[PDB]
């Protein structure tokens, strides 16, 4: 397919990797009885192998020669669900961590004691800066345009040189 | 001084009786952390939207839009089958409403900024409905009221569709008891797993 | 519930193992009921 | 008449065990001690006595249904369709099904939601000085002083007891499974 | 100080605007009360709303139908679709976009009326009650009254 | 000031005897609701087309139009909707109605301004209101006729709904 990779779905080398996943574990449970724990046990994580292996050959990924799945990710959209759609994902929840945490310590720097503020958080504050994250994108955006996000060179200390 | 609704505890501050449907019930006193006017926009809020979800429960059980992706009488199975394009068309829409209608004012930080807004007040009366002062407080109180009202009854409804696979309407009309022998809470942890 | 204690309980080593704990917990409950996902699903 | 002081008043008990409690007021037509777990304190005295002539105008007619129905007496052609029995639960249960009881449940809660409901309001209100269980029904003349005094404390003792005895009778028809008359 | 969920922006030490328009009274149909523009109200008011739905409600009667009605040999007619019209002119373009590039129902299978809902896709208005009662029931039938009445005789 | 329709309840706060057909009955207090004009010439609206109605259900069991047996033959009431329907007769119906609705919708906004009394289309072209007197009775008698032609549509298209025969020969047969 893409890159000289095949399918996993039709990949005899994922195929082999599922049935040692399998064998694996049955000579496990070929030590205990039935009804036991331990073969209910291992009867699980029989079902969960055989699972996930299904769930991967269905997906659309590709396995190597090795036969284990590979990732694309120069950008194209028959691939993007494996690190252009996380990776939006990540970046959506990292900018709520960043304008939430940053919103505090500007709380933090109008109060009475503001370094006492963050070693005990205003809980009722910090939550509802917490709450404010969702619409990150905008809210960065427009506190840039209106001259509040950078400060200005001259305002910043810096090493005489 | 002693609540009305829970005469043993005190009265919760930020709750003096001016709001409808104040009767004095904040025990874990959420109104002393939280802000009364952000708790009284989204207590009218989940009930809004709970009214509709009871109401669009028992409605989609008898009548249905044309076409074999509307035909659920089962409102959980309604989810799954009806067309995703335009599940997310909703989704969408309402984000748009979101936006729009709170004037871009969202967040916990700049709504209110307003003076002039009032929690749940978003101008929403397209029939002047509200236009007459004298209904206006049992108006308030009739709305708090069925939002409270359908806020448990589609939480109960949910929770009954997933107990017994079964629309809510023809549950009641074909009742079927727990067994016990499926559906038993919890667990993970008494059999260590699996 | 006592302020003095609630203030006890806003210092920053309680919350900073209060929520990575939380954070960890639907970590952990998400691979739990969804697991193995290498991948967004489409 | 009132017989105020006498019968239905101040310092007027059925039960003198019971001690006449001070939040119960005397000036509700039917008001003779008999408020033992202290109710008056805290309920609308408006909203329970509407509640209590309601009870008893029901409890009346209900009276008056099952006497009728158990003596065997009908309208023409109502034993044709409906059962031939003098039960009052298998009548109720068939006329259920011939769509009669269906019929009597419509019109019934048309009035009590159209007219029972804003009359309610307007009494717990204060919008309108309605006395309780009013409704302005008094065809066959048979007012005047009389409809403010006697009559007003003759229909809620004949109600009364028209409540105790139609639990009464639905009871014994349920332990015996023989209706009375 | 600040309670928390405040919302007020000045609270919270984050830039506000300063502009807070006051709050009118005035509203419209099918559009929402809020700061407007002078004169706003009463070009694009209740009068404007209400109108313009009645324009598109009447218009729609002749798109939910659009096709093209041809005789036969009899009276009688048949329907096709606007794209059996090609136009001469266009080079390679032969059939046109038309108004049924705009409002495809066929092609969802629709089956659009001017009342919206045609006899085919019409409103499924199902009972369910299921032809049965509350209670006393005999039978695939058994209420929640029923299963009270079958708990309280075991 | 108690209602006159309903002599328990108060008087409906909105609802004053200039009105036409006012009897005081609003017990469910909903002229305080919606706003009065609307509500007025929603009920005379309501009220001419099912005056419309019954007439035409009584009618249409009378006699047919030349024609109408071959399309609609054991149909009847309703029943003749869904046939007509197919033909563009009940189509052509809703069309000029609904282009006439568009400007009753512009008449309904200016009531609501408050520059037209409600119901009032001007529509005199026989003379019968010149005088004042001859003008507020047939006013009455317009909206008590098309309240008791609602409450007949209803009868009449549910005993069809029941039995299928039609006013006149639901009277004629049971
Ligand atoms: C090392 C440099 C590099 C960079 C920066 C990119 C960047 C990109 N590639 Mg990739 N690509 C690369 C090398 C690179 N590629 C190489 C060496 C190959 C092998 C030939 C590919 C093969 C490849 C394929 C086959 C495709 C991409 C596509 C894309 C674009 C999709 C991202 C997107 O959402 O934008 C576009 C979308 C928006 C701006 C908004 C979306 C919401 C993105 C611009 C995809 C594309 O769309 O091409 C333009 C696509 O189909 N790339
Ligand atoms: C939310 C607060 C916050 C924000 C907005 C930023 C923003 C930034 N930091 Mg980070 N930083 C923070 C906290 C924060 N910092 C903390 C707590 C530490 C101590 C570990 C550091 C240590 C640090 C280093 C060593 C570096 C940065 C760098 C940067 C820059 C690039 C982004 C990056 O590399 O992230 C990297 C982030 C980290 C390495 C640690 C972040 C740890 C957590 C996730 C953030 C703190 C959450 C906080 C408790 C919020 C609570 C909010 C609540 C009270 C409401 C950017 C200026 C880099 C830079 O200058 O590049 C230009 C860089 O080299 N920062
Ligand atoms: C930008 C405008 C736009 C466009 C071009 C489309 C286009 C489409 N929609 Mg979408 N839609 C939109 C906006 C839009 N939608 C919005 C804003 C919503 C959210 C309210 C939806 C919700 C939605 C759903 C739920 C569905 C579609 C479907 C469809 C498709 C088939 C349409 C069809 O057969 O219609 C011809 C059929 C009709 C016109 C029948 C209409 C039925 C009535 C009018 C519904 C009642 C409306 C109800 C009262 C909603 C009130 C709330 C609202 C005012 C906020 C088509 C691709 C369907 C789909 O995905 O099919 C595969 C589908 O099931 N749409
Ligand atoms: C307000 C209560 C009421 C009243 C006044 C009547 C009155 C009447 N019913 Mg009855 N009926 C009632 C309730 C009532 N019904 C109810 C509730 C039902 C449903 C169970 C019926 C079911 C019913 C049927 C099935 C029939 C009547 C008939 C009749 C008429 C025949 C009387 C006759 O010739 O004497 C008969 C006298 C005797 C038998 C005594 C000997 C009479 C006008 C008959 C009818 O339609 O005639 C026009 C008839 O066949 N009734
Ligand atoms: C013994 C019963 C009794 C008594 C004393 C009263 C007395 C009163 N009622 Mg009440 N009422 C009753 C029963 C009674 N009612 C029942 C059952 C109903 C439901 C139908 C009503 C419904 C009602 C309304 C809706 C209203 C009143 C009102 C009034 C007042 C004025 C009317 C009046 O004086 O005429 C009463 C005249 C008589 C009682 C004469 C006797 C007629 C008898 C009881 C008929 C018997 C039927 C039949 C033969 C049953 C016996 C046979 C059966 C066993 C088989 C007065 C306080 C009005 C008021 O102002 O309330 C405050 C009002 O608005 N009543
Ligand atoms: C709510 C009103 C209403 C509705 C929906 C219908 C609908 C229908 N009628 Mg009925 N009809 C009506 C009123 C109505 N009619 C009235 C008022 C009469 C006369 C008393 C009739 C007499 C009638 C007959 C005899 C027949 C129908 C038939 C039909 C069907 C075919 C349409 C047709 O050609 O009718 C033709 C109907 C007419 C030409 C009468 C129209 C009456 C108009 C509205 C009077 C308006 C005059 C008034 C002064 C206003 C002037 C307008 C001005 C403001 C510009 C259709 C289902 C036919 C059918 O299939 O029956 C089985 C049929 O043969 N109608
Ligand atoms: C929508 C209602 C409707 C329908 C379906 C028909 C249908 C028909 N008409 Mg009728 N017609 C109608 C209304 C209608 N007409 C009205 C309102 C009038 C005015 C009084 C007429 C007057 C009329 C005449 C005078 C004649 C027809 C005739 C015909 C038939 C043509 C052969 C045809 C089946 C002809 C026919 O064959 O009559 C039997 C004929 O001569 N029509
Ligand atoms: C305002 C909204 C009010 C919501 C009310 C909630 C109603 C439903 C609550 C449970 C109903 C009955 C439970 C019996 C069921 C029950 O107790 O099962 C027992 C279960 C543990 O299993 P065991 O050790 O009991 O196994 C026992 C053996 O018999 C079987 O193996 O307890 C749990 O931990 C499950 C709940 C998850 C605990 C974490 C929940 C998520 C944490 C989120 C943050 C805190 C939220 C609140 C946590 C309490
Ligand atoms: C001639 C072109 C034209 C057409 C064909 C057309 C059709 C419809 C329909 C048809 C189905 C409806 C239902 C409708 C309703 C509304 N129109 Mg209208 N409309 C047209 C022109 C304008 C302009 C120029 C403005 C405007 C507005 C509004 C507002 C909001 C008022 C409010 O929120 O206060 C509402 C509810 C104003 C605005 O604010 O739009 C955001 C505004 O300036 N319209 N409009
Ligand atoms: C914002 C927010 C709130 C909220 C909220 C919520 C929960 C709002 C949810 C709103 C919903 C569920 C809207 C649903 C719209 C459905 C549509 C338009 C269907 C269209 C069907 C079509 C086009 C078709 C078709 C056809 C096809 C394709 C083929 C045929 O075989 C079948 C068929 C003929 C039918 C509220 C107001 C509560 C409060 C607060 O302010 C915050
Ligand atoms: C405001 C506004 C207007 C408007 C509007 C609208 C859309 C108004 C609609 C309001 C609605 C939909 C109110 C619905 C309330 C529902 C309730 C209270 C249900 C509670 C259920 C319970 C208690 C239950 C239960 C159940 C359980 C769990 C067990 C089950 O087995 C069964 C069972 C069902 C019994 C308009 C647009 C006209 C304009 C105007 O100018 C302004």
């Amino acid at each position: 397919d893409v890159a000289g990779l095949t399918p996993c779905g039709e990949s005899k080398e994922f195929a082999r990797r599922l049935d040692g996943s399998v064998k694996k574990l049955q000579t496990r449970l070929s030590k205990y009885e039935a009804g036991t724990p331990p073969a209910l046990a291992l009867q699980k994580q029989i079902d969960k192998t055989k699972n996930r292996f299904d769930r991967y050959g269905k997906a659309g990924l590709l396995c190597g020669t090795d036969g284990l799945p590979h990732l694309i990710t120069d950008g194209r959209w028959t691939h993007s669900g494996e690190f252009v759609i996380p990776g939006l994902l990540f970046l959506y929840v990292a900018g709520w961590i960043g304008w939430v945490g940053r919103s505090y310590v500007l709380f933090a720097r109008t109060a009475d004691k503001p370094t006492e503020k963050e070693i005990i958080i205003d809980v009722p504050v910090a939550l509802s800066f917490v709450s404010t994250g969702f619409i990150w994108p905008f809210s960065a955006f427009k506190e840039f345009t209106s001259g509040n996000l950078i400060v200005p060179a001259d305002e910043i200390t810096v090493s005489p040189r | 001084a002693k609540s009305k609704a829970v005469p043993f505890l005190s009265q919760p501050e930020a709750l003096d009786g001016s709001m409808a449907g104040d009767v004095g019930f904040d025990p874990f006193g959420i109104s002393s952390v939280i802000d009364i006017k952000w708790l009284r926009e989204s207590e009218l809020k989940h009930g809004r939207i709970c009214m509709l979800a009871a109401t669009g429960c028992l409605v989609q059980e008898v009548v249905h839009l044309p076409g074999p992706a509307f035909s659920q009488k089962m409102a959980l199975n309604a989810w799954a089958a009806a067309p995703r394009g335009g599940m997310i068309s909703i989704l969408v829409a309402i984000g748009l409403i979101e936006m729009i209608s709170n004037r871009f004012a969202l967040t916990a930080t700049d709504m209110f900024a307003n003076p002039n807004r009032v929690p749940g007040d978003l101008g929403f009366d397209p029939l002047s409905l509200g236009a007459n002062p004298a209904n206006r407080a049992r108006f308030e109180l009739s709305e708090v009221i069925h939002g409270r009202a359908a806020m448990m009854g589609f939480s109960g409804m949910v929770h009954q569709m997933i107990v017994s696979k079964q629309a809510p309407i023809e549950q009641l009309m074909h009742f079927k008891a727990v067994d016990s022998s499926l559906m038993k809470l919890g667990g993970a942890a008494g059999n260590l797993g699996y | 519930m006592d302020s003095n204690f609630l203030k006890y309980l806003s210092t920053a080593p309680v919350l900073f193992t209060v929520w990575l704990s939380f954070t960890a917990s639907f970590i952990i409950e998400a691979n739990r009921f969804f697991p193995d996902m290498l991948y967004f699903p489409m | 008449l009132w017989n105020e002081g006498k019968i239905q008043g101040k310092g007027v008990s059925v039960i003198p065990l019971f001690p006449r409690p001070a939040s119960l007021d005397g000036t509700f037509p039917g008001d003779q001690g008999f408020d033992p777990f202290g109710f008056s304190s805290w309920v609308n005295m408006k909203f329970v006595a509407e509640a209590e002539i309601k009870h008893c105008r029901l409890a009346m007619l209900a009276f008056a249904g099952i006497m009728v129905e158990s003596a065997g007496i009908s309208f023409p052609g109502a034993t044709s369709v409906l059962g031939s029995s003098k039960n009052i639960f298998e009548i109720h249960d068939k006329a259920v099904a011939s769509g009669a009881m269906g019929q009597i449940l419509l019109w019934v809660s048309f009035f009590e939601v159209v007219a029972g409901v804003p009359a309610m309001n307007e009494m717990l209100n204060g919008e309108s000085s309605r006395i309780p269980g009013y409704y302005a029904f008094d065809p066959l003349g048979q007012g005047k002083g009389d409809k403010m005094g006697r009559m007003q404390l003759s229909e809620i003792q004949n109600g009364r007891l028209a409540m105790l005895a139609v639990s009464g009778i639905v009871h014994h028809t349920l332990i015996t499974g023989k209706g009375p008359l | 100080d600040t309670t928390g969920f405040s919302g007020v922006p000045s609270q919270f030490a984050r830039p506000e605007s300063g502009v807070y328009p006051a709050e009118p009274t005035e509203q419209t149909f099918l559009g929402m009360r809020g700061p407007r523009a002078p004169g706003h109200r009463e070009n694009f008011g209740g009068k404007h709303t209400a109108t313009m739905l009645a324009i598109a409600a009447l218009l729609w009667q002749p798109v939910s139908e659009a096709g093209m009605y041809r005789m036969g040999a009899d009276g009688a007619l048949t329907k096709s679709s606007f794209s059996n019209m090609e136009v001469p002119g266009f080079g390679n373009m032969k059939k046109a976009p038309t108004i049924e590039s705009l409002f495809p129902f066929a092609k969802n299978g629709f089956d659009a009326s001017p009342a919206l809902f045609g006899k085919g896709s019409m409103i499924v208005v199902e009972d369910p009650r299921d032809g049965c009662g509350a209670y006393a029931n005999s039978g695939a039938c058994h209420t929640f009254l029923d299963e009270i009445g079958d708990a309280l005789k075991k | 000031a108690m209602s006159e329709s309903v002599p328990f309840l108060k008087k409906p706060e909105a609802l004053d005897s200039s009105m036409a057909g006012y009897a005081g009955f609003d017990p469910l207090g909903l002229s305080s609701i919606a706003d009065i004009k609307f509500l007025q010439e929603s009920e005379i609206k309501h009220c001419r087309i099912a005056m419309l109605a019954a007439a035409g259900s009584i009618a249409q069991d009378i006699f047919t139009f030349p024609g109408v047996s071959k399309v609609v033959g054991t149909a009847k009431m309703t029943g003749v909707h869904d046939v007509l329907v197919k033909q563009g007769a009940m189509g052509q119906i809703l069309l000029w109605t609904s282009f006439l609705e568009v400007f009753g919708t512009i008449a309904l906004l200016e009531t609501l301004d408050g520059k037209r009394a409600p119901g009032d289309f001007k529509f005199d072209p026989l003379g019968f209101s010149k005088n004042a007197e001859t003008a507020k009775r047939y006013q009455l008698s317009e909206i008590k006729n098309g309240r008791l032609a609602m409450l007949a549509t209803g009868g009449m298209v549910h005993g069809y709904f029941i039995t299928g025969k039609g006013p006149l020969e639901l009277l004629t047969n049971f």
